[PDB]
């Protein structure tokens, strides 16, 4: 994976790409890495597939029952602190690198955590196997009082470079825009770089080309 | 592999598979595991690919000096046993090698010799030698008998290396026959498992526990 | 090692060393093979200068090399030795790979393969 | 069998349209303890070669003497030595090429990463890799160690492909070089700030800079950064 | 002893037009001795189909899990459950055993009777959903059946064609995989009715 | 890690450097290991950033119900509770902390806590993996009752050849100070200490 | 514990199990009968672990005893093996597992046939014409695939028996001691003296 | 302890017509998760028209095609200029190879041109020499992935008539150049998308009684 | 190679040997002959790792040949096996040792009296009235312990031996499929055809 998060003006910006590995075999070419935990706190997640969404959507769960229960919209340091203790108990067992940001009453957020369960701050964060090529391209782009679209841009330049250069990575760039007093929006397949090209021959076979031994009607209905 | 070869009435059958693998890769159908040494020589092959193909081939080459320098065609127990005292130098080393030097000559008659990478040198009128050696024994040794006609002969040969190919997963792809008589060795042609299995279930009623 | 050349040609092409060790031969005792239809006999001379010997010990002119085949000589009795040693244990090599003893024809090959061998070899007569 | 004590990081190269450029900085690293500062790492073989090593110094310094043998030798009953046979990159990379391989084949390697940047004699940008397993490879832009993770992708924004090469001019080309050492200067724990670029062009020729620093850093922003989650203060 | 690759097995999966195939072969081994050639791996709960590769005393647990809850949210629901909640399901249950999974490859198919949207999904053996437009693949030419998949397939197939592309694609996997094979059955689902054919491949 | 904390005339301050590496790796280079337990109780963190912090957070929170019941705690309280956690699972924890804080009867204190769980009053304290550098110089240039200021230069010329030294340490020099005037908190770049 | 074989015909089925108990380098005993009767009509065989095998055995065979009594009904080969593979699954992720593997041959009076059951250690079930467990179905499976035919009377099957025996006695390496065999029809469970 | 193997990545492919073969394979060279080159060639012209590819252990591919191609150069100093045969290469390689039987060259070696009779050949070798020729063969890391396709699409595998009842099989004949290098095309695109060591960048070397031509085609860069 | 048996009696040594050759989990071979016969009066029977056993064998033979040919004359068989006992301790000291043990049964003819070596494969010696190899052993001793008396004829050697043969069928876990015997005295070496 190749995750990443930027701060700007007046908000956060998360994006990731789509690819998930099963050793060397791209085994979904279009994968969303990017999390709902809650309206407007989202998790960009790389590191063991199943984990970051069971422990995403764990914290997601508790951190509605949370927003019901103090009748206040929830926190991006309450989805950090749930998320790095859970973590923390299971010391590093549980594989989740996740990359958590969002707006609440308090302000903008921006944060990451490992899997051991600690948590770092910062206006520009990446995780994931190609961090190193997209950490390189925010350290050469990044500045203070970043626009909107600015930020976006430098985000999805810090994906590509996760996309091109490392092979852990590939495919699509999904994007997440938070906002303050606006909704957030999940951009799905916001770049799609890596559209596969037209095939030289159509191998639809004559039918009949497969020899059968027995047909029969199965039964669904009661 | 499965490779067999046994001794009866009218010669020498040999028969082998055409399967090779690297793991559960299955890698190769069409492999060739018997090499033809000479008009009346041959040598089967299981184990490692690369060990068995070198050193087999270079044994014909060392059958081939005999026969120059001695003006006669070379033993089967001589050509096995310059096999076998070549596996013994690299004993250790970790070659792997199931082979059975097969032929015939004046003095000996039909002879069968199984050799192996850990030195072991037999004589015999029955071997089976490969991963599914168990599978084609269990088929040969109850169907056997010295007076086997050489159509039936051949017929129990293939079938026993049917039947291996089957129940054992690293063999399979093709049946390889051999003849091997007084007056050399004949090939009976390559038989592809997926045709012959069909054929052999429904003429001979056998494998009922196939969905047919 | 000791290297040189003993044995090369002269002039008129004749290898010298080859030719004078005929001469010894030429010194030694007769013997005298004599092959029938099933059988083969080996006879052989034995110098009556020398009485007061022991027959029991002295070594016998004819040698067996293996229980099928006899080697007999004329010339150095010390150099004959040595090829029989040679020829003997060649005897028991071919049993031991080929699982067959030697022909007649196989052992006096090799028996001539080292005989050969020394008139082109350094620091060897 | 060996393991590396004093260290180089990493090397970083690329092709532009005239020629090749090469860095790497003045470190020799002893583990986490960063032991000697004034350690060049980027070796001169006549007017027309640069050989950059990272990895094992004493190994290093083995391959310096090799290429200082090199160019000796070359020159013996060789009337031609600062003309036609000349040495070229190409024949300097191949000897080292053999050496490594021959090295990793006696299970006793050369603990090192090698990038041979040059111009040969008809002109054409020379940009080689070689190991301590005798792999060998050549690309628009090398790098070794951290720069193959962090330089790579910065550079290969410049020069993505080989069409690239004549559309990117000198100025450019060491502008990135000089960004991606800023960057590993950032990221790669056992860098420097001191740093030596060496630049051969086919007109200008060999031109060798030394104590080069990394400059125009952004490390005001961390001011803000207070605490790891809830902290204020 | 990799729990994985003792048994053998694979399964692969595809969507059409208006239709979803899901296919199987019919090996159980024990490494190299083969031991049953009638082992379907392939099950049903109502309209949504269930395909399981791996350990074979799992493939059977599972089942027999999915028949025992599947049964229990119908009485409950008073509906069948449709493939899209299956898929939660399953990925649910298997991730409730993260630190002692199942050795399992499984595979959803079927299509939904409220919508009619084709809908096939994939599992790692902890419970990630790997949900695809195309195909999904499992077993132990999970390789081999990716490559034939890739190359052979084109979207919006019919159900006739799309058997055939299938077949093939697990065939041809099959036989470079010496743990699979043994036999074949491919189901072809349309809205409203479902055909089940054995397919004859070399039994080797 | 490089941290460091010393006690002067008018309190005590906390030093550390930025650097967060895995490998060779540098994870965070404007990292905070300076963390607040309590208005005027701080500590440095050396060692897992995992460990140190959930130990951080549960010592935050102990003083917080230490207060909510018993007012403020002395140093040696705080100390205590640091301890506790790091001896009791010594086992399973890598974290040497450096506790610090200001009273107005005690004044400035400083307690380091390395790997074991032991605890040491003393008049500074340094630690982390660049602290071996510079044992020889603060050894020989720390003396007691120093000034704000000197103190300041103390830390800053000690972490600066620390920093130079040690590849796993870097970054930026942040400094908090603890006196009976407030919390002030001090940085330091890499233009600035690199030329001492 | 090594060699046990099932064989499923027309109407019944057929049970061998080899007599030696060898531990070290003694055959402590060759007259071991490796089976328990689980109901009148079901017949388990059992092979593995030393002291695992007739314990795991002879607990099942209480179970099903006891579900006998209760309901005063005899369960059907296909549930009572259904109830051992579960009891299998389970063992394989206790603390220690019982390695036992298991062949069950029972005659299902309610639909009038014999069914044989394969299942290992692990809990994997599987109905099988003819089965075996460890290094005989090496030899078995290939002789059976040849030989069997589904249409066999109980005495074609011991014939068929007998062939088996005679490859595993040929070819393997070690001295099991014979076989004692057992046969399930509807009639209930007999054994054959003779063999 | 120094490990003297490596894995370069990358996959070849071999395919053989009447008179003509083709030897492709892409241009990718990787170590772990970062790409080294998009353009290091692996198939080389080794003269008297045999293409010859050693993939796996870049050191050793090099090292072995370095060897053969001198093998060659010396066969026509000892030979007064005979042309080497594909199939005395296979032998002589095998040797090459096998030479090292206790220390392997780490590759999957393919040799292609044409036999004596002018018609196409394929010969694919193990690391330690035992080799066969072949109609076709994938090598290298998406083998796995190749292999079965070409199966079914160059030996017309598990096809059948239509309407013959699976009793008669679809009858082999050799294919067109441009039929086959449509085969290759497909299946590195396919090969592409599925595994993460393949991309950059298609080389084909095809092999007539004319010569060696070349043909390069892009590949998807992620 | 398991099981190699020796007996010496009043005028002839008997010498026992196993005819199973096994590999894996199938006997290759079930008429093999563990012997060679170094002179006209002695005979050296050989146990152990595959391979190693006829190299050293027929290593041994050749040699002792060789001795014959060139003296002609007969080593005794205390030479012989002096010779043998120097070659194994020569070898365990190599880079790969022969992994062989040897019984060497033979009759001096100038003493007019039988004789058996046993020599293991790290050059131990030893001249007993009866010997085995490996397991063999551990149930033969205490069997010839009792029943063994040294005035015995060659019949009542070759009754004792099949005591042996029946017991080791008994209590060895494998099957050796019967032994080749040999007789070795005055006359020469003779095999008994009926075992
Ligand atoms: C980049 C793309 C690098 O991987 C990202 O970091 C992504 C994160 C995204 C998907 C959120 N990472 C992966 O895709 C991740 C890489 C990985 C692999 C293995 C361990 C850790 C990380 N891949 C996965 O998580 C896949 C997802 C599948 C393909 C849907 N799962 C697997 O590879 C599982 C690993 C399961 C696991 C068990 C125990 C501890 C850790 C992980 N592996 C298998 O399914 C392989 N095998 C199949 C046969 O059955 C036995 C297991
Ligand atoms: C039956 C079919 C299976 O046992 C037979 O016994 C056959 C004998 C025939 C081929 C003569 N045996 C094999 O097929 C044999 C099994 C085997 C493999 C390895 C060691 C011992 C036995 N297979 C081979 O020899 C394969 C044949 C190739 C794939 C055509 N070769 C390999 O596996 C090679 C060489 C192995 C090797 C031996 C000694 C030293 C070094 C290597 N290995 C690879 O190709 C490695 N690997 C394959 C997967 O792709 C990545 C590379
Ligand atoms: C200096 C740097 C060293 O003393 C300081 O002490 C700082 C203290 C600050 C950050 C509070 N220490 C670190 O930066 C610390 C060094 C360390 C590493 C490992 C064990 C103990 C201490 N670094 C970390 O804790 C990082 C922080 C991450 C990058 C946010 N974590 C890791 O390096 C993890 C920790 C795993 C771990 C091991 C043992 C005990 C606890 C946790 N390590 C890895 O992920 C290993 N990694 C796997 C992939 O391949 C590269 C190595
Ligand atoms: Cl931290
Ligand atoms: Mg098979
Ligand atoms: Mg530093
Ligand atoms: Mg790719």
């Amino acid at each position: 994976t190749t995750i990443v998060g930027v701060k700007f003006n007046n908000g956060v910006v998360i994006a990731a790409d789509t690819r998930s590995t099963q050793g060397p075999i791209v085994a979904d070419k279009n994968c969303a890495k990017l999390h709902r935990i809650s309206p407007k706190i989202w998790c960009a997640g790389a590191g063991t597939a199943a984990d970051t969404e069971a422990v995403t959507q764990l914290i997601g769960s508790n951190i509605e029952l949370h927003s019901l229960y103090t009748s206040r919209e929830p926190r991006v340091v309450s989805a950090l602190q749930m998320l790095k203790q859970h973590l923390f108990k299971y010391q590093g067992h549980i594989g989740a690198y996740l990359i958590v940001a969002g707006v609440d009453p308090t302000g903008s957020h921006l944060f990451s955590i490992h899997a051991h369960g600690s948590t770092d701050v910062g206006y520009y964060l990446s995780l994931g196997s190609g961090s190193l090529a997209a950490m390189a391209v925010l350290e050469s782009h990044w500045k203070q009082d970043l626009t909107k679209e600015e930020a976006i841009k430098l985000a999805s330049d810090a994906i590509q470079a996760g996309i091109w250069n490392d092979l852990g990575s590939g495919s699509n760039v999904d994007v997440c825009v938070m906002e303050i007093g606006k909704d957030a929006e999940y951009l799905r397949n916001y770049l799609t770089p890596n559209v596969r090209e037209e095939k030289q021959k159509s191998y639809k076979f004559p039918r009949g080309t497969t020899a059968v031994l027995k047909e029969s009607i199965v039964n669904i209905c009661d | 592999t499965t490779t067999l070869a046994f001794r009866f009435q009218g010669g020498i059958i040999v028969a082998v598979d055409s399967r090779a693998t690297a793991g559960n890769w299955v890698a190769s159908q069409t492999v060739k595991k018997v090499i033809e040494i000479n008009p009346f020589l041959l040598g089967t092959a299981a184990g490692g690919a690369a060990d068995c193909q070198f050193w087999e081939t270079w044994l014909g080459s060392q059958c081939r000096l005999h026969e120059l320098r001695e003006k006669e065609r070379i033993s089967v127990a001589a050509a096995s046993k310059i096999l076998s005292n070549l596996v013994y130098q690299y004993k250790g080393a970790g070659l792997s090698m199931g082979t059975m030097i097969c032929g015939y000559t004046r003095k000996e008659g039909p002879t069968i010799y199984y050799v192996d990478s850990d030195g072991t040198r037999l004589k015999g009128d029955i071997f089976c030698v490969g991963s599914g050696q168990t599978f084609a024994y269990g088929v040969l040794d109850s169907n056997y008998k010295w007076d086997l006609s050489v159509e039936d002969a051949l017929y129990l040969g293939k079938r026993s290396i049917l039947a291996a190919a089957h129940r054992d997963a690293y063999s399979g792809g093709s049946v390889n026959l051999y003849h091997v008589t007084e007056d050399g060795w004949i090939y009976h042609g390559n038989h592809d498992v997926g045709e012959l299995f069909w054929k052999v279930k429904e003429e001979e009623g056998s494998f009922n526990n196939v969905i047919g | 090692g000791y290297d040189r050349a003993l044995s090369i040609f002269s002039p008129d092409g004749h290898i010298f060393q080859v030719e004078y060790a005929l001469e010894a031969v030429k010194r030694g005792t007769c013997a005298v093979g004599v092959k029938g239809k099933n059988c083969v006999v080996l006879g052989c001379e034995r110098r009556s200068t020398l009485k007061l010997q022991d027959t029991r010990i002295t070594p016998s002119k004819v040698s067996k090399i293996d229980s099928h085949v006899v080697l007999s000589f004329s010339g150095l009795n010390a150099d004959s030795r040595i090829l029989i040693e040679k020829a003997r244990v060649e005897a028991q090599s071919h049993r031991l790979t080929l699982e067959d003893p030697v022909t007649v024809e196989y052992l006096t090959r090799y028996v001539a393969g080292v005989q050969q061998r020394y008139t082109q070899s350094g620091g060897v007569r | 069998t060996q393991q590396p004590i004093v260290t180089g990081t990493s090397v970083i190269s690329m092709k532009y349209d005239n020629g090749v450029i090469i860095a790497a900085d003045n470190l020799g690293s002893y583990g986490s303890l960063l032991r000697f500062n004034g350690v060049e790492r980027l070796i001169p073989v006549g007017d027309n070669t640069v050989v950059g090593i990272s990895g094992d110094i004493s190994d290093m310094q083995h391959i310096e003497r090799l290429l200082k043998d090199l160019v000796t030798e070359n020159a013996y009953d060789n009337p031609l030595a600062d003309a036609e046979e000349a040495l070229e990159p190409s024949y300097i990379f191949e000897y080292l090429a053999t050496v490594m391989y021959q090295r990793r084949s006696k299970m006793n390697p050369l603990w090192n990463a090698i990038i041979v940047a040059g111009v040969q004699s008809n002109g054409d940008q020379f940009l080689r890799y070689v190991n301590l397993l005798g792999v060998t490879y050549s690309s628009p832009t090398l790098a070794t160690g951290f720069g193959a993770h962090m330089a790579n992708p910065l550079l290969r924004k410049v020069v993505d492909r080989e069409s690239d090469i004549p559309k990117t001019t000198v100025q450019v080309a060491e502008e990135a070089i000089v960004n991606a050492m800023r960057v590993l200067y950032y990221r790669d724990a056992r860098s420097s700030r001191n740093f030596s670029l060496a630049i051969i062009d086919k007109n200008t020729g060999l031109t060798f800079k030394k104590n080069l620093q990394v400059e125009n850093m952004k490390w005001d922003f961390a001011k803000d950064i207070k605490g790891y989650g809830t902290q204020k203060i | 002893s990799d729990p994985s690759s003792i048994n053998g097995g694979i399964v692969v999966a595809m969507t059409g037009k208006d239709c979803v195939a899901i296919a199987c072969d019919l090996r159980l081994g024990s490494q190299s001795l083969g031991v049953s050639n009638k082992f379907e791996k392939i099950f049903h709960y109502g309209h949504v189909f269930l395909g399981i590769t791996g350990l074979a005393t799992d493939v059977t647990t599972l089942n027999e899990m999915f028949r025992y809850k599947t049964n229990l949210y119908k009485l409950k629901e008073e509906r069948a459950i449709e493939p899209e909640t299956f898929t939660q399901l399953v990925s649910s249950s298997l991730y409730e055993r993260r630190f002692g999974p199942y050795f399992v490859g499984p595979v959803v198919a079927g299509i939904n009777s409220k919508s009619g949207k084709p809908f096939i999904a994939g599992f790692d053996l902890i419970g990630c959903i790997d949900e695809a437009k195309d195909f999904i693949v499992s077993g132990t030419a999970s390789d081999q059946l990716f490559g034939m998949c890739e190359s052979l397939y084109e979207p919006n197939l019919e159900p006739e064609d799309l058997f055939e592309t299938i077949s093939q694609a697990l065939l041809n996997a099959a036989d470079r995989d010496a743990l699979s094979g043994w036999g074949a059955v491919v189901y072809i689902i349309k809205k409203d009715e479902v055909v089940k054919r054995y397919l004859k491949m070399r039994q080797d | 890690t490089s941290i460091m904390a010393v006690t002067f005339k008018d309190g005590v301050i906390l030093g550390a450097d930025s650097r967060t590496t895995t490998g060779a790796y540098i994870a965070n280079r404007v990292t905070d290991k300076l963390t607040r337990v309590h208005d005027k109780i701080w500590c440095c963190r050396s060692g897992s950033a995992a460990d140190t912090q959930a130990i951080a957070d549960i010592v935050q929170y102990h003083l917080e119900l230490y207060t909510s019941q018993y007012g403020t705690p002395s140093t040696e309280t705080a100390a205590s509770v640091f301890k506790e956690l790091c001896y009791e699972n010594k086992d399973n924890l890598t974290a040497g902390i450096i506790v610090a804080g200001y009273d107005d009867k005690n004044k400035g204190e400083v307690y380091t806590i390395p790997l074991g769980g032991s605890v040491h009053k003393l008049p500074y304290a340094i630690a982390g993996s660049g602290s071996t550098f510079i044992y020889g110089y603060c050894d020989k240039n720390f003396r007691e009752n120093m000034s704000k200021e000197e103190t300041v230069d103390f830390i800053k010329h000690s972490l600066s050849q620390a920093i130079k030294w040690d590849g796993s340490s870097g970054g930026v020099i942040r400094m908090v100070v603890l006196t009976a005037a407030g919390v002030e908190r001090l940085i330091f770049y890499p233009d600035e200490y690199e030329q001492l | 514990m090594d060699i046990i074989l099932g064989i499923r015909v027309q109407d019944s089925v057929i049970l061998a199990s080899s007599k030696a108990v060898t531990r070290g380098i003694s055959v402590l005993k060759d007259s071991d009968d490796k089976t328990r009767q689980l109901s009148p009509h079901t017949l388990m065989s059992f092979a593995g672990e030393a002291g695992d095998t007739v314990q795991f055995a002879e607990y099942i065979q209480a179970n099903i005893q006891l579900y006998s009594i209760r309901e005063d009904y005899e369960l059907s080969p296909q549930a009572v093996s259904s109830f051992v593979r579960q009891e299998l699954a389970k063992s394989i992720r206790s603390r220690r597992p019982y390695q036992v593997n298991v062949l069950i041959g029972g005659y299902d009076k309610k639909k009038n046939k014999p069914e044989l059951y394969q299942i290992d250690y692990l809990g994997t079930k599987v109905e099988l014409p003819y089965g075996a467990h460890g290094y005989s179905g090496f030899y078995t499976f290939s002789l059976l695939d040849h030989h069997y035919r589904p249409d066999m009377t109980t005495e074609e099957g011991l014939d068929l028996l007998k062939l088996c025996v005679q490859e595993l006695e040929k070819r393997m390496p070690m001295d099991f001691k014979g076989v004692i065999v057992k046969i399930v029809d509807k009639d209930g469970i007999r054994q054959v003296d003779d063999f | 302890q120094f490990n003297p193997y490596g894995d370069n990545g990358g996959t070849i492919l071999g395919i053989a017509g009447e008179d003509f073969a083709v030897l492709a394979g892409d241009t990718r060279n990787i170590t772990d998760y970062s790409i080294n080159s998009r353009y290091e060639p692996k198939v080389f012209d080794c003269g008297d028209n045999i293409v010859m590819s050693a993939n796996g252990f870049a050191a050793d591919g090099d090292a072995l095609v370095k060897r053969f191609k001198n093998s060659v150069k010396w066969y026509h100093f000892d030979h007064n200029d005979k042309k080497l045969s594909i199939n005395s290469a296979a032998r002589n390689i095998q040797h090459l190879l096998y030479g090292k039987r206790f220390f392997p060259y780490y590759v999957h070696t393919i040799i292609a041109g044409l036999d004596e009779d002018g018609k196409g050949a394929v010969y694919s070798f193990d690391p330690v020499g035992s080799y066969e020729r072949e109609q076709c063969r994938a090598g290298g890391a998406a083998a796995s992935l190749i292999m079965p396709f070409l199966d079914n699409q160059v030996n017309f595998k598990n096809q059948y008539e239509p309407g013959t009842n699976g009793k008669v099989k679809k009858p082999l004949k050799y294919l067109s150049v441009e039929e086959v290098i449509k085969l290759v095309r497909d299946s590195f695109t396919s090969a592409t998308e599925r595994h993460i060591q393949v991309g950059d960048g298609l080389e084909i070397l095809i092999v007539t009684k004319d010569g060696v031509r070349k043909e390069f085609y892009e590949l998807k860069r992620d």
